[PDB]
């Protein structure tokens, strides 16, 4: 008790005055919010959201949600409280009707070789899992055992049905087959066909195919209107240069996707020195379809800040015709080779065309 | 014991935690302790290299290299330059390179890189800075008396009776504050003067630097002072003069550091001119045009 | 990386070699031969009123009397000593501190602030001269009568030592997490 109660008097007359901060620096401190991870996993943590039960009413999502040991768990527990409840219930009643007392030869137990609780247990284990190990059957002296034989049938029945359909949905899963879809590092800019283009390149590593694969385009930036809006996640979409100006997508080899920048485009004042650490930009990229061997929609996420573009190079080939198949050379999917670019923004890049034509 | 367990850990924790942020205040003070300089380390006989005491005044300046980082900017640049015995040369150079540097380091204050600071043409580069500095009166721009006894204010160490130390404080400025003074030579200053003058702070600087008998006195230009101040300032360097026959002052105030006998600008790290005539800076074209 | 700013010798061999030999010896010996004598003398209450259950009852008296009176004058020892030795320390320090800060370049008091100077010999010395000595006094009463009563507690109950590692453990954490944010 150094100041338990001695540091109420204050001098007032301290000599205390200004000093060196010393603060750390803010940079270091400071690091790029990703909103969403290279592998999915969107880094976007929520607040302040009111719970009315919604997350628990909906049981069966939560169920199928859960990892695999976590459903074991609540596997085994719904199983064994079960097991143990009607198990109570069956002690109980035999231990009311006296027939575990008197081993009278007249008497008739409303339930055969009941002796203990253990035997109770697993005549509750034998009845809900239907064994049946005929050394503890329901005999017609009390109706209440036939009563409780109904109801805990009906239980496990419900149970099992329960899980049964629980355990199709978390086969049926399709999440780690988003993680066989691999997307590029870090992303390119070259100009193709003169026109400058935001490319990227994606592959499938498994042999089964994706059914109606779509591929999204957006790229998050703080954007500010003329009329004082601040929107903090201006999510404006892009379009992926197709051939009939779609999203879709067929991908057996690795794809380049690549997105011809216009007036249109957000990306139309894109400076090779604003393309530095700190910079406001996310690409994000959504490849969604239907997994053919199970029927279920998934997404394959990436997100491309922008020190993770590289101005002025572009991919290797991939694909080369070695034998009567193609062969498909994953050891060079990220390879990226520098290339003679315009190291100015793509709008004088437009204005030079345009110029020149008049000129 | 297991009852009052629960009672000693906490104040284990407790006065742990003040006992660390207590100490926290002594590595602070281990701290200031860990800025050893300044070393009175005089690498010569101190009563038989000088003489009993330096009094002639003819300190010549031979290549004083002044430096005090040694980081990025000398401003010296081997200034060759003599002041004659008597020869009170009031030399005041360009204001943003050698202007106040050049008096604050001319009492081996500052890192000497190379040279000598002759001293009567001895090396005062190996002189006792307790004895050296004391023998050579200065003063300053910002005047501040520390409080005390007006005997310990102008010279405790001297301790000089009525018949010098007050003859020569009447007699040089404030003899109506003399005879106002309650006590006279021994009135505390109260609080070092908070009501006393501005003029007179001066005044009694060149009074107390009259106590210390150096013959040599540095003198700066006030930062404010009125004109009739001005005049009062200027007849105590009149009176300086006449006593002391020796002064260095480098005036700000250009409009009034014309009166004097030579002159010495350092433009840009650099000695542009010097002439010891007055007479010489001003018949010439740049130097006047500085000087003006 | 500097959060960890406790300093077991770093700072505190400073305060007590300042202090002294001479003064640290006899501080530490007395708090130890003190909290002796409370030990002794608990255990001897023990004794004595275990053989006065199954009932030279006046020696166990004469003894306990004996006994008290030590740990009375030891208690004012200690007392004495610690204040003493605290106010030895602030003394030289408070010397040495004016002592360098007069032999020290201009370049210093240009460059460091004049509040940085005032505030850490005013208000730091004020800290080390009328409140590190009783601090420390409790700090030391605090820690070696916790050591006391466990090894009391040991004494009693070998068993205890065996879950005592496992609850010091949690025991050290709790210290760890508080010193950390309370600074
Ligand atoms: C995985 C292992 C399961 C198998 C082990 C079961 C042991 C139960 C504990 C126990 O001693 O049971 C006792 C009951 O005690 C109760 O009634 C306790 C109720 C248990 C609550 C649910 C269990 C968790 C056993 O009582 P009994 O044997 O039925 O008494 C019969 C007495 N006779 C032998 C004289 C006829
Ligand atoms: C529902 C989930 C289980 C809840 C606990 C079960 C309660 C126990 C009921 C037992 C039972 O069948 O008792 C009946 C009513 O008791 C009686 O008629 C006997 C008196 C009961 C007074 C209350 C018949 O018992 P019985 O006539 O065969 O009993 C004579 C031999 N003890």
């Amino acid at each position: 008790m150094l100041s338990r109660k001695g540091i109420i008097p204050e001098e007032y007359v301290l000599t205390r005055l200004a000093e060196d901060p010393t603060e750390p620096r803010y940079r270091t401190r400071e690091r790029r919010a990703r909103f969403v991870s290279k592998k999915g996993n969107c880094n976007v943590a929520h607040k302040n959201i009111r719970e009315q039960g919604r997350f628990l009413q909906d049981v069966f999502t939560t169920l199928v949600d859960l990892k695999w040991p976590h459903t074991l768990l609540i596997f085994t527990m719904s199983f064994l409280c079960s097991w143990l409840l009607f198990a109570m219930v069956w002690w109980l009643i035999a231990f009311a009707h006296g027939d575990l007392a008197p081993g009278e030869g007249t008497n008739v137990p409303c339930v055969t070789s009941i002796h203990s609780f253990s035997s109770a247990f697993l005549f509750s284990i034998e009845v809900q899992v239907t064994i049946g190990f005929g050394g503890r059957m329901v005999t017609e002296e009390c109706p209440l055992a036939i009563l409780i034989l109904i109801v805990q049938n009906i239980v496990g029945l419900m149970i099992n049905a329960i899980m049964l359909g629980c355990i199709f949905m978390k086969t049926a899963q399709a999440h780690r087959r988003a993680e066989t879809l691999i997307f590029s590092k870090h992303a390119v800019i070259t100009l193709r066909h003169g026109r400058l283009c935001f490319m990227l390149r994606v592959g499938d590593l498994r042999k089964s195919m994706i059914i109606s694969a779509t591929i999204h385009m957006q790229v998050v930036r703080k954007t500010t209107s003329p009329e004082g809006e601040v929107v903090p996640l201006h999510q404006v979409d892009i379009p992926m240069e197709n051939g009939v100006g779609g999203n879709s997508i067929f991908l057996v080899a690795p794809l380049i996707i690549y997105h011809v920048i216009d007036s249109n485009s957000p990306l139309y004042d894109l400076a090779p020195s604003d393309l530095h650490h700190h910079q406001d930009l996310e690409i994000i990229v959504i490849l969604e379809g239907v997994v053919e061997t199970t029927g279920i929609t998934t997404q394959a996420r990436t997100s491309y800040l922008a020190d993770e573009i590289l101005w002025g190079q572009r991919f290797v080939p991939i694909v080369a015709e070695e034998d009567g198949r193609y062969s498909v050379d994953y050891s060079k999917f990220g390879n990226t080779v520098k290339v003679p670019t315009p190291l100015c923004t793509a709008r004088q890049l437009d204005e030079d065309r345009s110029l020149l034509d008049a000129l | 014991y297991a009852l009052m367990v629960s009672n000693y850990l906490n104040w284990m924790v407790r006065n742990l935690a003040d006992m660390e942020i207590q100490l926290g205040a002594v590595k602070r003070i281990h701290a200031l302790l860990k800025t050893e300089a300044e070393s009175y380390e005089g690498l010569l006989a101190p009563s038989l290299i000088p003489k009993n005491w330096p009094d002639q005044g003819k300190i010549q300046i031979q290549n004083l290299s002044v430096r005090y980082d040694s980081s990025l900017k000398p401003v010296l640049k081997h200034v060759n330059t003599l002041i004659s015995p008597g020869q009170k040369i009031g030399i005041c150079g360009r204001t943003g390179s050698g202007k106040s540097s050049f008096s604050l380091a001319f009492f081996r204050m500052v890192d000497m890189f190379e040279g000598r600071i002759i001293i009567d043409g001895i090396d005062i580069a190996k002189l006792p800075l307790h004895t050296l500095r004391s023998r050579l009166s200065i003063i300053l721009q910002d005047p501040v008396l520390f409080s005390g006894t007006i005997r310990f204010n102008l010279d405790p160490e001297k301790k000089c009776s009525d018949s010098t130390l007050w003859e020569a404080l009447e007699i040089a400025q404030l003899k109506l504050v003399v005879k106002a003074l309650p006590g006279g030579l021994d009135a505390i200053i109260t609080e070092g003067g908070e009501n006393f003058s501005q003029g007179q702070r001066q005044l009694f600087c060149l009074a107390r630097a009259f106590v210390r008998k150096t013959s040599i006195f540095i003198m700066d230009e006030a930062t404010a002072s009125i004109d009739m101040a001005t005049e009062n300032i200027l007849q105590k360097v009149v009176m300086t003069a006449f006593a002391d026959r020796t002064v260095v002052t480098i005036a700000h105030r250009v409009h009034t550091i014309l009166s004097a006998d030579l002159v010495m600008v350092l433009k840009r790290g650099a000695i542009l001119e010097f002439d010891k005539p007055e007479t010489l800076l001003s018949q010439k074209d740049s130097v006047f045009a500085s000087f003006v | 990386l500097h959060q960890r700013a406790k300093i077991p010798w770093r700072a505190c061999t400073k305060y007590l070699s300042s202090a002294g030999i001479l003064l640290l010896s006899l501080l530490v010996f007395s708090q130890l031969l003190k909290h002796m004598v409370l030990v002794a003398i608990d255990y001897w209450l023990a004794k004595w009123t275990d053989s006065a259950l199954v009932l030279d009852q006046s020696v166990y008296a004469m003894v306990f009397t004996l006994l008290c009176s030590l740990g009375i004058v030891l208690c004012l020892v200690t007392s004495v000593t610690v204040e003493w030795t605290g106010l030895k320390v602030a003394k030289r320090l408070h010397r040495s501190l004016l002592n360098r800060i007069i032999l020290a370049p201009m370049r210093f008091f240009e460059t460091t602030p004049l509040g940085s100077i005032l505030n850490r010999f005013s208000s730091d010395c004020n800290t080390i001269d009328q409140h590190i000595p009783s601090t420390l006094e409790c700090l030391s009463r605090s820690t070696l009568l916790c050591v006391s009563a466990l090894t009391v507690i040991s004494y009693v109950t070998p068993v205890f030592l065996v879950a005592l590692l496992p609850l010091a453990v949690v025991c050290y954490f709790i210290q760890k997490y508080f010193r950390v944010a309370s600074r």
